[PDB]
């Protein structure tokens, strides 16, 4: 803690402890379809369902995690199926993606042809 | 349970040499069999041994029981060195004699009392003057076995490979099919059952099978190496963790040649037999039935751990295998185990590219997922476009820098 | 010199591939010489033909033709007709009315289990070519068998490679794979990604 802090950036550090958490979550729906908000609160150690609750809605709210609540039963369903790429609002993704690279290009050929005229370009 | 499960009259029976004596001490020096077996088995064999002190760090372990061989501490010491000085003295004969040419009857038994008496590699060089002063190659395959036999107790493993290539390399194919029917002598045998040995020794396992799998029951006896029994076990473990269905099936349960040898290896045989038909509810049970049996064993020991963890990683992939939709309480019955750790053990293997599979603990149900390949397509060559954009610039502003010539001077 | 009682616990083994191949040769040496092994004979040269699910009906090929059908065993002939139809009723039929005289022989114990079982794993492998989505218990009515049973032998052809699809345990279901989308163009758009993300870092690294 006394380096941390004599640097200045403690703060900057308890963000990685938070983020830990939300991190382990992200890695459990590598695995499981279905979770127990008591068993979930096991795996990356929450102590507590209550508080698995709000870390879970905390994250979906975020656009973090693909997952639903169910109160009832109190189990998390990871859903894991964000896009299926057949929308006509991807295509102006892809659109605008093509049209960075065009104009990068068209930069990179602006600054070699004023390198290719070069006088001191023409005697090496 | 660590229980005396072995007689010491069949292992004493199989081996023979200083390995028979390692074997002994090995097994005493773990903690089974020691109470009243240790002092009469051990015991028997060092009259005809050197370095005569090996009882004693066993001895005293009769102490807390609450030999009497004293005498032959002294005898031993004062009537090894006899045997030493003929023979220091009959190689200085066969080098005034200028015989060199044919003084490999001079190494015949020059080699063995070395052995006898726990020496080291130094008189390995004798062998050494078996590939100068020899002209066929058939002198050098009889060292061979020689050094291998010398090697063994040495822990030079790779050396060992080393001259098993050397040996398999240098002549025709191993002077081809061996004038047919094969070679009337069983280095071959010895061949195959030493490389694969050296390569178990190495944390090789699928290679070591792969060796062992194809020696010979012609004549198979090996008092100085590895019993007969020993193959069966060394091959069908190796060959149960590492090998596929189909290489199981063409190389094992088909083969002619390994079937003798599960003959006298009746749970090696079973297991291997019900593992390919899908029964792992008593397979596994009988693997553990043996597992501290070959805990005991000297070249085996250390890769129980690693042998029985691989093969049931690889039981778990083929239970689900044909199944889109496993039913984990059927799954954990099947592998005399509870859902809780199989929920761990399913987790672990998923985590890795192992299982394609996502469990569903509400019904505990296993369902088995399909990736997307035009999706996972999209997704990963819009990652390497951001990736190329960020690089662009990031390599702009480097020209923009080292045109400009911007650096911190060193003042 | 006789392999009998003292020499029997060495032939007692299972593996005759040896006798298998031997049996089209003994057919015609020992005929009219084993004439005590004559009536074991004919009945075990039709096994040899019979295992390797070819060779048409050995009942007239060969010589055998002055023997051709014999009165008490006649299902015994119809046996590989049977199996060449790969009727699952008739070989049951057979067997439990001419039971104790079919099965009586010894040489059949071991290899009774294999042959009624090449029958049922070909009868399968049609049953399932039209269907996408099939009942597990509607399987268990065309063959002779309990669901615990045709369940192990869904497993084990979908182990070896015969039949492409997968099991439902919840359902009780098979459901068998009949679609392939575009499995080349998406892989050949990974290649060139995955080539561009290296060639990229290549021409950049030149500029150090």
């Amino acid at each position: 803690s006394e380096t941390f802090t004599r640097d200045n950036n403690m703060g900057l550090v308890k963000q990685c402890l938070s983020s830990l958490y939300k991190k382990n979550i992200q890695r459990l729906t590598k695995t499981f379809l279905t979770l127990s908000l008591q068993d979930m609160a096991s795996r990356v150690q929450l102590s507590g369902p209550q508080e698995a609750e709000k870390y879970v809605l905390h994250m979906i709210e975020d656009g973090e995690i693909f997952a639903s609540i169910n109160q009832k039963d109190g189990m998390v369903s990871f859903h894991d199926n964000p896009e299926k790429y057949n929308n006509p609002a991807m295509l102006h993704n892809i659109d605008q993606e093509m049209l960075k690279c065009i104009e990068l290009d068209e930069r990179l050929k602006a600054m070699d042809q004023e390198i290719t005229v070069n006088p001191q370009f023409v005697q090496k | 349970v660590e229980n005396p499960s072995l007689d010491l009259e069949q292992y004493a029976a199989s081996y023979s040499g200083l390995m028979r004596i390692e074997r002994l001490q090995f097994i005493a020096d773990h903690c089974p069999t020691l109470r009243v077996e240790a002092l009469k088995m051990a015991l028997s064999f060092v009259q005809r041994t050197f370095n005569v002190d090996m009882y004693e760090e066993i001895h005293r372990k009769l102490s807390e029981a609450t030999a009497l061989d004293t005498a032959w501490v002294e005898a031993t010491r004062k009537k090894a060195l006899l045997k030493l000085e003929k023979l220091d003295t009959d190689l200085k004969n066969y080098k005034g004699n200028s015989i060199k040419e044919s003084i490999r009857r001079g190494h015949d038994d020059l080699g063995d009392h070395y052995l006898d008496c726990g020496d080291l590699s130094n008189a390995l060089k004798c062998y050494s003057r078996a590939r100068d002063y020899c002209t066929s190659a058939k002198h050098v395959i009889n060292m061979c076995l020689n050094v291998i036999k010398v090697s063994v107790y040495l822990q030079n493993w790779s050396h060992v490979l080393s001259y098993v290539s050397k040996a398999e390399s240098t002549p025709e194919i191993a002077e081809q099919r061996g004038e047919r029917d094969s070679q009337t002598q069983a280095i071959l045998t010895k061949l195959k059952c030493a490389a694969g040995l050296a390569e178990l020794a190495a944390r090789k396992y699928k290679q070591a099978a792969k060796c062992l799998l194809l020696a010979s029951f012609d004549h198979c006896d090996f008092p100085e190496l590895l019993s007969p029994s020993n193959v069966a076990i060394y091959g069908g473990l190796c060959a149960l963790a590492t090998f596929d269905r189909q290489e199981l099936q063409r190389n094992v349960i088909s083969s002619s040649s390994f079937k003798l040898f599960l003959e006298l290896e009746p749970q090696v045989r079973d297991i291997i037999f019900k593992f390919y038909e899908s029964k792992y509810a008593s397979c596994l049970k009988m693997l553990d039935e043996m597992k501290d049996n070959l805990l005991l064993d000297m070249y085996l020991a250390p890769h129980v751990r690693t042998l029985y963890t691989q093969i049931r990683n690889r039981a778990l992939i083929q239970y689900f295998s044909p199944y889109v939709s496993a039913d984990m309480h059927r799954m954990a019955a099947a592998f005399n185990t509870t859902v809780a750790a199989l929920e761990d053990e399913l987790t672990q293997l998923i985590l890795e590219g192992l299982i394609s599979a996502r469990v569903d603990s509400h019904s505990k149900i296993l369902y088995a997922r399909d990736v997307d390949q035009r999706s996972t397509t999209f997704e990963k060559s819009l990652l390497m476009g951001k990736e190329f954009q960020r690089r662009a610039k990031a390599m702009m502003l480097r020209a923009a820098v080292l045109r400009n010539q911007i650096h911190v001077k060193s003042p | 010199v006789i392999r009998e009682c003292g020499g029997k616990m060495h032939l007692r083994e299972g593996e005759f591939e040896k006798a298998h191949t031997d049996f089209f040769e003994a057919f015609k040496n020992y005929d009219e010489s084993g004439s005590p092994r004559r009536t074991t004979c004919l009945k075990y040269l039709v096994l040899a033909n019979m295992l390797m699910k070819s060779g048409i009906n050995p009942f007239d090929s060969q010589e055998a033709k002055p023997y051709k059908n014999d009165p008490e065993i006649l299902a015994m002939t119809n046996l590989v007709s049977a199996y060449q139809n790969n009727d699952i009723t008739e070989f049951e039929k057979i067997l439990k009315t001419n039971h104790s005289n079919i099965m009586d022989d010894p040489f059949i114990r071991e290899h009774i289990e294999e042959l009624l079982r090449n029958i049922r794993t070909q009868v399968l492998i049609k049953l399932i070519k039209p269907y996408t989505r099939i009942h597990i218990p509607f399987i268990s009515k065309e063959l002779n068998i309990d669901v615990a049973d045709v369940e192990s032998l869904l497993v084990q052809c979908i182990l070896d490679n015969t039949i492409h699809g997968r099991i439902d345990q919840v359902n009780q279901l098979l459901e068998l794979d009949h679609q392939k989308r575009g499995g080349a163009r998406y892989t050949a758009l990974d290649k060139w990604t995955n080539q561009l993300n290296s060639l990229n870092q290549a021409v950049v690294s030149k500029l150090a």
